[PDB]
């Protein structure tokens, strides 16, 4: 599987795009 | 500049981890700056990420439990996180993104007690020992096992 | 060997440790060593220094907070405090009352929030930034102040 | 007057001290 850090660094994007889409307008 | 920008990103992150950690509570190096623009910078952005952040906290969770970060290895951790975070490009939510981590990481740390500073009073403690002469002294009392006396009896 | 002793001396301390903030409790560092003898040896001389102990809690609580020791200038102060200690001589006493010294330095410095870990995240975060093009990134979109208008409007 | 860490080395080997005398027989 996935390595920690790995997977942390997709969320944190994920999380980051959600935060982009929401606000950059 | 972005030494400019990177002067301006210490009052950003602190106030932004002061702020946030005010609407998650219910960590004092969190408690603890006087700022202005960077400051309310850091402030709003804390603000309205956090129904954004909440639903991510979970998952962090599970995940910091399972990276276990220490502050040995934190330097290289964080370093690769955000080389990868930004692998495919840059945009405002992915900074603050970084920032969010290093808020999650910096809690985590502090609370799991992996802040490393006993670790690193213990340092202290044999170095002082093994240069300072008091191991010599020990040792021609015959070792720590000799304390054994001590209340014995 | 001094060499020998000093090896030891990181197990004693770390069960004097573990076994004092036991019988003071009602800082998890001090809750996470498997042993032996060392481990006997600090488990003993915690406690039966308990009574003594409590006695200097009241002033110690109060001279550590004058002091405002950090993880930044702890080095400095443990280095000065121990040599001072020694200087008469020293005694089983004056060793065991530098197990308990870092004990309590450790304990203070964590559990006031001293521990500098945010202050190494947010060096991270800086050095991240400065180093791996972020700065740069902010500084053409107009700097920190333009993310003022993410939530706003 | 004195100096914090001058009156903690002060106290560590006052404490110390009374450790000594109670224990070292």
């Amino acid at each position: 599987d996935m390595r920690p850090e790995i997977r942390i660094a997709q969320e944190l994007r994920r999380x980051g795009d959600e935060f982009n889409a929401t606000y950059a307008r | 500049s972005e030494e400019q920008v990177a002067q301006d990103t210490e009052e950003v992150f602190r106030s932004y981890v002061f702020y946030r950690h005010q609407q998650e509570q219910e960590d004092p190096e969190m408690v603890t700056q006087p700022s202005s623009t960077m400051g309310q910078v850091g402030r709003q952005l804390a603000i309205i990420g956090d129904d954004i952040n909440r639903r991510y906290d979970s998952e962090f969770q599970t995940m910091l439990q399972h990276l276990q970060p220490t502050a040995e290895n934190a330097y290289e951790y964080f370093t690769k996180i955000a080389t990868s975070l930004f692998e495919s490009g840059i945009n405002w939510g992915r900074v603050v993104a970084l920032l969010g981590f290093g808020y999650r990481l910096a809690l985590h740390v502090y609370q799991h007690g992996l802040t490393g500073f006993l670790g690193q009073v213990t340092r202290f403690v044999v170095d002082f020992m093994l240069h300072h002469s008091i191991a010599r002294w020990i040792a021609q009392r015959g070792g720590w096992v000799a304390a054994l006396n001590l209340g014995n009896g």
